[PDB]
Order: C-alpha cells, then sequence, then structure tokens
C-alpha cells in the first residue's frame, strides 16, 4: 500500500532503469493516489516518448498544463510530441515558450530547449525540401 | 542537467 510520493519514486528508480512501460504503470499508479500532481504526468509524458507513443505523451501533457499551465517540461515534451506529428509551426512554438518559461523560472536545462529548436527549425525545412 | 529526466 505504497504512497503517491513512494510510487513516484518508485517509478523514477524504474525509469533511471530504463524501463520505461514499467514506469509509465507506476506513475499511473501515483496518478491514481493523487491525481492534482502535474510531475506525474509530466513524467510519464517522458515515459511514453521514449516508448515512441508520442499520442499517449500528448495526452498527459495536456492534463499537466491543466495543473500547472506554467510547466516547463509540459511545453517541451508536447513540443517533441508535436514534432513527431509533422505539426512543425506548434512544436516551434511550444519549444519557444518552454525556453521562455524556463527563463523566467531560473532553469538550467543546458542547452537541451535551444538544441530541441534547432531539430524542429531543421526537420520543417526538410519537409520544405523533400515537397519539391 | 538535462530536460529528458523525471521529476
Amino acid at each position: 500500500s505504497p504512497s503517491a510520493q513512494e510510487l513516484k519514486e518508485q517509478g523514477n528508480r524504474l525509469f533511471v532503469g530504463r524501463k520505461y512501460p514499467e514506469a509509465a504503470a507506476c506513475y499511473g499508479r501515483a496518478i491514481t493516489r493523487n491525481p492534482l500532481v502535474a510531475v506525474y504526468y509530466t513524467n510519464r509524458a517522458l515515459c511514453y516518448l521514449k516508448m515512441q507513443q508520442p499520442e499517449q505523451a500528448l495526452a498527459d501533457c495536456r492534463r499537466a498544463l491543466e495543473l500547472d499551465g506554467q510547466s516547463v517540461k509540459a511545453h517541451f515534451f508536447l513540443g517533441q510530441c508535436q514534432l513527431e506529428m509533422e505539426s512543425y509551426d506548434e512544436a516551434i512554438a511550444n519549444l519557444q515558450r518552454a525556453y521562455s518559461l524556463a527563463k523566467e523560472q531560473r532553469l538550467n536545462f543546458g542547452d537541451d530547449i535551444p538544441s530541441a529548436l534547432r531539430i524542429a527549425k531543421k526537420k520543417r525545412w526538410n519537409s520544405i525540401e523533400e515537397r519539391r | 542537467p538535462t530536460i529528458e529526466e523525471v521529476d
């Protein structure tokens, strides 16, 4: 009968072990005990991205954003989902928003967000080149 | 630190 916190911590351990479906299931159990914690959903979204399930990740980003509209990770993971779906303008907007929010919040993710923006812009440009 | 980690 583990607590929500214990379940999140177990999920995190499984994530370290690269056991992504197991980690995601654990975050689901945490959500069952307390569904009002945005971090459970962004953690699970990351698992779904690693599992190549952007649709499931996107839904979790939406749940996260309803609880925490300022979530840097929700915007970033949303952008990644949208890139997989070939929705480039949306993806770039979400990555730009993640960058802006991280700055406002003084968070340090190294060059991760700018790197993602460059990938997104490169992919958008490639899509244009692929069609002419 | 990377953004692709769990909290």
